[PDB]
């Protein structure tokens, strides 16, 4: 599970979400508060990783974008301050056995924001993989393409990716391997 | 490594011996043969040398068979 | 050492050492694939029933082959010279074979074949479209299919209902998976020659050529109209 | 009463029939021929016969290969304009010079059947030529638009 | 058909002889074949010419 | 004669028996292969029905 | 016919009508048109929405 | 790359790039253009992925011509980088021939992923 | 108005209409075999048999304006039928990128791409459309949630172009929702208890109707502007009308015309409204409207024939007791039936041939023997009607009218 944050986009009135992630392609959102069952959201594959991207609209209104990562390689992006929809899908460059996705350079559910106008857009997006190798995306400009190349694809650790976190400046990322 | 290439090498020229030398023989055909016929006499009757024309010599074994 | 005649001539079994079966020479003197040639004074080629696959219908016994030395025949699907060479040799100079076929990777061994020898002349279309070799050449005496498409017996009914003249020969090698996999050949090749006498050809015979090929037929039949 | 646009090589023919267009469209049975009735039936009426020149071999192959108006098609139109005649095209994808221009043109089912009659004999009464001058010709087409596709 | 041959066999492709001995006993199998006469295999001096 | 009867039947109504290496198939008629589409296959018809009458959903 | 109950979520998009036969049902204020919930075997006693209005809780004569 | 006849979707090569991963863990795949065509000329191999990605193809399309000579079934996958990673070496990997065994643990996936890649021939 | 009656082990799953406008009628259908056939409508007999060339045909489609057909095949193969060549005139065009599991269902989105739901529990989309670089191969795969203890097969795909969705139903029971473009879920409805057999919806896709074999037909709508601008169906009504199952659901909607059609394992039919669906009125039709009849009567010997398919049965009354009947298996298909008054002379007639049969009262049974009339055994028949104890009138398939044991003249009609 992850804990995130989400906003009711007709008030202002935020709420903590956990997202299970489940068999088929499932992510199940629910409310961290009463445990209601709010959404879900499936991708088409199996399901290995996903983390919590936000990114400000206004003065004091965030949007809650859920990436999701199938084994394979392919990556979904939805929204989930509307109903759980798609607004993005797109291809991680090479990668086929793929462990662990990670955001960081802004606000990830690993470095929170204490309040809601500190929210901060991520900059960067780190997929890594089963042979150690690590994809890394800006998305500064990797918002666009929907088949966007890495910045750099890191190989120094040789097996497999099991954490990778950056550090809430996000100036590292941390790979590790258990 | 140099004796698992002697082993190779060896392995290989068996390998064309084999391919190039079942090039050069004939073996006999098992195929299921069907013939199409009219109406039911045709079927019925012994399709009566119509391409065996002796039944003791060249009849049952197809590599060639004859019309004298 | 000795060479005995076929049923059909420009056909022959060199007996002796290897009682293997062979064709004529119209290529004087050379081999174009490395077949085996014997000399008996006069030059011959072995044909190969795994190599080829007419040479496997004749080795299962194919009696009215309608490839016979005083005709014309349309292939639809050598691809190169390997069968069409030994048809050649089996029609000898008084004929002629139009080798059709459509991947042009083996069509230039197929035109250098046909450089050597005047009997076989070659088309470089594909054999749905008779059309577009409309002005090149028209009947036929007995067409030859060998195409792994799945619809070939559209694909023959065309070019024998453009090209092919009555009461003449039909052959058709049929491969089970390129129609229809994981069902057996006994129904797909009912199937077929239940598909092809829907047009004006009468089956004759099939046969299954089962040392030779896996799940393979060769449906002989003559053109009605 | 009618005409009938068969190749060779760049030596078009449009054959005329010996019965009406009608008869020529609507019946087709009658032929049968060992000799004499496709002698009997057929009439050659033009031959726009070119010789063994690659250019214009290549170019009426490639004319044949697509749509068929070329410079023959049109010397066809130019010598059989009388009453804007009927035409037995041979493929039905040369539309535009089968109704372009004064032809009432007809391909369908039977025009096959009269083309299988006029292809099995071309060479025996069609031109003064001989069975292996025919297929000397159609081979050195075929060489040619072999090595025109197939890049060397 | 040279096309569809390895790399090693563009190496080894002029030593045939010594290379058949050198494998039917079990030797050293040489390096250079036809290629030696290369002009970047005579810029070359020592074992990388071999490399 | 009760013991036999669909014996003879499909005996004189069957076709494309064995003579010897060989086996004379009939071929059929225009007439029925113009009439009627061709048989169903019972092989995927017995699929698709006794899927649709499996034990799992308890039909009565 | 006989309603025993009627709840209205925090926008007036939808209301709940819970009869006494058993039913409920979710009418859709700006267009009237209507859902139906069966459950309930019999009255159907008691109804209310959540805050965002997409849960619907309902009690009745069982104690459920 | 249009001539990279036939081409995976994206199940198949998944389950292409499984069955290379598990065979690259039981030492069972040749890794590389001419270690490839070297099992294609000995005959042990099971079947041939290859990549739709090298900027010459035709550093690659010649295995096939003699793939359809000894009748072994192959198949291309739209990343060498993606093939690198699955057969487990650090650098892209533009062809890889899974080797023959008949002892093998995996047997039964490299049958089963052969007999789907021979359905597209 | 007509029926066009097939034989013995005939049957037909799938059947498809085609207008292109300007040119007739044309209906395909597939059975359970690997051809498509195509039925003229004047006369009631096949016109033609296409085999395709790939398996036995599971479902067929008509893409969107009609000039293709398709037909998803057992060994998992989708195969393109031109059918624009004038009606009659079948060509096979392409066989789209293979598979490994059958495709049980079949739609179209337009004339470019193809959804195909498999026995696998998979959906895939193929791209059909030609001058593209991917054409023929499946574009993606999607996957159902699975049954936990068998098998998951999706039964039916349908396209719902006002939004851009693919609605499914599988053999759980659910029904799912599926943005076409980013190929995935948007939502999931757990609906039915067992298969959802057939699922269609309306023109403006404000509800999609879905029913199967535990015989209830589910109203799914989006017809709220909160609905159409949020892009949410909701689950909103549930109807029990049908016996024992519904594999056929259709839909109709015009300006004096909106209904929904279902048929099933019980042998009727039932029309509900299409918008008025949870709330109007239903017809159950009755389970034969005899338009065409199996039973005729004699007053003399008071007897009654009787045929269903392939045989004809004769029982007097008394009681009752069943004298005779006749199950010609030379026969394939039956059709219409008439009895001479004296009761000499049946003939039985279908639209290949007919055959004419002399009776004999022996006592507690009959004697029934052929007659040969090679005229008759040749000819095509609708309806005979005995004029005389030995004249009949014998209307053919093909608007003959003869005058047997010759012709009458007929004028034509305006077309």
């Amino acid at each position: 599970f992850k804990v995130a944050h989400l906003q009711n986009s007709q008030t202002n009135s935020v709420h903590g979400i956990v997202l299970l992630q489940g068999n088929n392609g499932w992510i199940n959102i629910l409310h961290s508060t009463s445990g209601l069952w709010l959404m879900g959201c499936k991708i088409e594959g199996v399901i290995t990783d996903f983390c919590i991207d936000y990114q400000p609209i206004s003065r004091g209104k965030f949007r809650t974008i859920l990436i999701a990562v199938n084994a394979y390689g392919e990556v979904w992006e939805f929204d989930l301050n509307k109903n759980g929809h798609v607004i993005r899908r797109w291809k991680d460059q090479g990668g086929v056995g793929i462990t662990k996705i990670q955001v960081g350079g802004g606000t990830t559910t690993t470095c929170p924001a204490l309040q809601i106008s500190k929210i901060k857009q991520n900059r960067w997006l780190a997929v890594g993989s089963e042979s150690g190798f690590v994809n890394l995306y800006d998305r500064n400009n990797a918002m666009t393409s929907s088949t966007p190349t890495p910045v750099a694809a890191l190989d120094q650790l040789t097996t497999t990716i099991s954490n990778l976190q950056f550090s809430p400046d996000g100036q590292i990322l941390c790979m590790a391997s258990r | 490594t140099q004796d698992s290439n002697y082993v190779r090498t060896l392995r290989q020229i068996e390998l064309k011996k084999l391919e190039k030398g079942a090039k050069q023989l004939m073996f006999k055909s098992s195929g299921n043969h069907t013939i199409f016929v009219d109406s039911r006499e045709k079927m019925n009757e012994f399709t009566p040398e119509k391409f065996f024309n002796t039944t003791s010599e060249m009849v049952n074994r197809s590599e060639n068979r004859l019309t004298k | 050492v000795v060479i005995e005649p076929h049923r059909h001539a420009g056909v022959y079994i060199a007996r002796g050492k290897e009682d293997l079966l062979v064709t004529k020479n119209m290529a004087p003197g050379e081999s174009v694939y490395g077949e085996k040639r014997i000399s008996v004074k006069v030059e011959y080629r072995v044909w190969n029933p795994f190599r080829s696959k007419l040479a496997a219908g004749i080795m299962g016994g194919l009696d009215e082959l309608f490839i016979a030395p005083g005709k014309k025949v349309l292939y639809l699907g050598a691809a190169s010279g390997t069968s069409v060479s030994h048809v050649s040799d089996v029609v000898g100079p008084e004929g002629v074979v139009y080798a059709v076929e459509f991947s042009h990777r083996p069509g230039r061994e197929l035109i250098s074949m046909a450089k050597k020898r005047p009997n076989i002349i070659p088309i470089i279309e594909d054999a749905r479209h008779p059309q577009k070799y409309r002005m090149l050449i028209g009947m036929v005496d007995c067409v030859f299919a060998d195409v792994a498409q799945p619809d070939q017996a559209r694909i023959i009914a065309l070019n024998s209902h453009m090209f092919l003249k009555d009461q003449g020969g039909v052959v058709i090698s049929i491969k089970a998976n390129c129609i229809d996999s994981t069902v057996d050949a006994e129904t797909v090749f009912a199937r077929e020659v239940q598909k092809l006498r829907e047009e004006r050809i009468k089956p004759l015979e099939q046969l299954t050529l089962e040392p030779y090929e896996r799940d393979h037929c060769i449906v002989v039949g003559r053109y009605m109209r | 009463y009618v005409l009938t646009e068969t190749s060779a090589g760049y030596a078009l023919l449009k054959a005329s029939d010996k019965k009406i267009y009608k008869s020529s469209s609507l019946i087709q049975d009658l032929d049968s021929s060992d000799k004499v009735l496709k002698e009997f039936k057929i009439a050659a009426f033009s031959k726009f016969n070119s010789a063994a020149n690659a250019l214009e071999e290549a170019n009426s192959i490639i004319e044949g290969k697509v749509s068929s108006q070329l410079e023959k098609l049109l010397e066809e139109i130019k010598k059989d304009k009388k009453s804007t005649l009927i035409v037995s095209e041979t493929k039905l994808a040369n539309a535009i010079n089968k109704l372009g221009l004064n032809f009432n043109v007809v391909s369908d089912a039977v025009t096959l059947d009269i083309y299988r009659a006029i292809k099995e004999y071309l060479p025996e009464l069609l031109p003064g030529m001989s069975d292996n001058d025919l297929s000397k010709m159609s081979l050195g087409l075929a060489h040619s638009i072999g090595r025109h596709k197939l890049k060397f | 058909s040279l096309a569809k041959s390895p790399a090693s066999t563009i190496q080894i492709l002029g030593a045939e002889k010594a290379l058949f001995r050198a494998l039917k006993t079990k030797h050293d199998t040489p390096k250079y074949g036809l290629l030696y006469h290369a002009s970047l295999v005579g810029q070359a001096t020592g074992k990388n010419k071999g490399k | 004669i009760k013991t036999k009867k669909r014996k003879t039947l499909k005996n004189l109504r069957k076709d494309s028996v064995k003579r010897g290496k060989f086996r004379v198939q009939l071929l059929s008629t225009t007439q029925d292969s113009k009439t009627l589409p061709p048989k169903k296959e019972s092989s995927i018809i017995r699929s698709k029905d006794r899927w649709l009458n499996r034990k799992a959903l308890n039909k009565g | 016919r006989y309603v025993s109950s009627m709840a209205i979520d925090n926008m007036g998009q939808q209301l709940a009508v819970g009869f006494a036969s058993g039913v409920i049902s979710i009418v859709s204020l700006a267009d009237l048109q209507i859902r139906l919930l069966k459950w309930h075997i019999d009255s159907v006693l008691s109804l209310s929405f959540s805050h965002d209005g997409s849960y619907l809780l309902s009690g009745g004569w069982e104690k459920v | 790359n249009p001539k990279a006849f036939p081409l995976a979707d994206a199940a198949l090569t998944q389950q292409i790039l499984d069955v290379v991963q598990q065979a690259a863990n039981l030492r069972q795949l040749k890794k590389g253009a001419n270690e490839a065509t070297k099992t294609l000329n000995r005959g042990i191999s099971e079947f041939i992925i290859m990549a739709a990605d090298c900027e010459p193809i035709e550093i690659l399309l010649h295995l096939p011509l003699l793939c359809e000579d000894k009748n072994v079934p192959y198949v291309f996958v739209p990343s060498r980088v993606a093939l690198g990673r699955a057969c487990g070496v650090s650098r892209p990997v533009i062809a890889a021939s899974i080797t023959t065994n008949d002892a093998s643990a995996i047997k039964t996936q490299i049958y089963a992923v052969k007999d789907k890649i021979e359905t597209l021939l | 108005e007509m029926v066009i009656e097939g034989g013995k082990d005939r049957s037909i799953e799938g059947l498809c209409w085609s207008n292109v406008n300007g040119e007739s009628l044309r209906l395909f259908s597939i059975g359970g075999s690997t051809v498509v056939t195509e039925w003229d409508l004047a006369t009631g007999l096949p016109l033609r048999n296409y085999d395709c060339n790939s398996g036995v045909i599971w479902s067929i489609s008509i893409n969107d304006s009609q000039d293709k057909l398709s037909v998803g095949c057992d060994n998992g193969t989708v195969v393109l039928i031109d059918i624009s060549g004038g009606p009659g005139v079948l060509e096979h065009d392409t066989i789209l990128m293979r598979q490994e599991a059958r495709v049980l269902t079949l739609a179209w989105k337009k004339d470019d791409f193809v959804i195909g739901g498999c026995s696998d529990g998979r959906i895939r989309i193929w791209s059909a459309q030609k001058n593209d670089e991917n054409m023929g191969r499946l574009l993606h795969t999607m996957k159902v949630d699975k049954a936990k203890k068998e098998s998951t097969l999706v039964w039916s795909v349908i396209y719902l172009p006002r939004t851009d969705q693919i609605a499914s139903g599988d053999s759980t029971g659910s029904i799912k929702f599926w943005d076409f473009q980013f190929a995935t879920l948007n939502q999931s409805f757990k609906a039915h208890d067992a298969d959802v057999l057939c699922l269609t919806t309306d023109t403006d896709n404000n509800y999609v109707f879905s029913a199967g074999v535990d015989r209830k037909i589910f109203q799914f709508s989006q017809n709220t502007n909160k609905s159409q601008k949020n892009n949410r169906w909701v689950n909103s009504s549930n109807r029990l009308l049908h016996g024992n199952d519904i594999r056929a659901i259709c839909a109709y909607q015009s300006k004096g015309a909106d209904f929904l059609v279902s048929g099933g394992v019980e042998k009727t039919l039932v029309i509900n409204s299409l918008t008025s669906f949870s709330n109007g009125n239903y017809r159950k039709m009755p389970t034969v409207e005899p338009y065409s009849k199996n039973v005729l009567v004699n007053k003399e010997q008071r007897l009654v024939v009787s045929w269903s398919e392939s045989t004809v049965k004769i029982w007097t009354m008394g009681n009752y007791k069943l004298v005779c009947k006749l199950t010609l298996k030379d026969d394939q298909n039956i059709s219409t039936c008439s009895l001479s008054p004296d009761g000499q002379v049946l003939v039985v007639g279908r639209p290949s041939t007919t055959k004419v049969f002399h009776l004999q009262p022996v006592g507690n049974k009959l004697k029934v023997t052929k007659l040969d009339n090679d005229l008759l055994l040749r000819t095509s028949t609708k309806l005979v009607k005995f004029i005389d104890n030995s004249k009949i009138v014998i209307c053919s398939c093909e608007d003959d009218v003869f005058i047997v044991d010759q012709e009458v003249e007929l004028l034509e009609v305006t077309s």
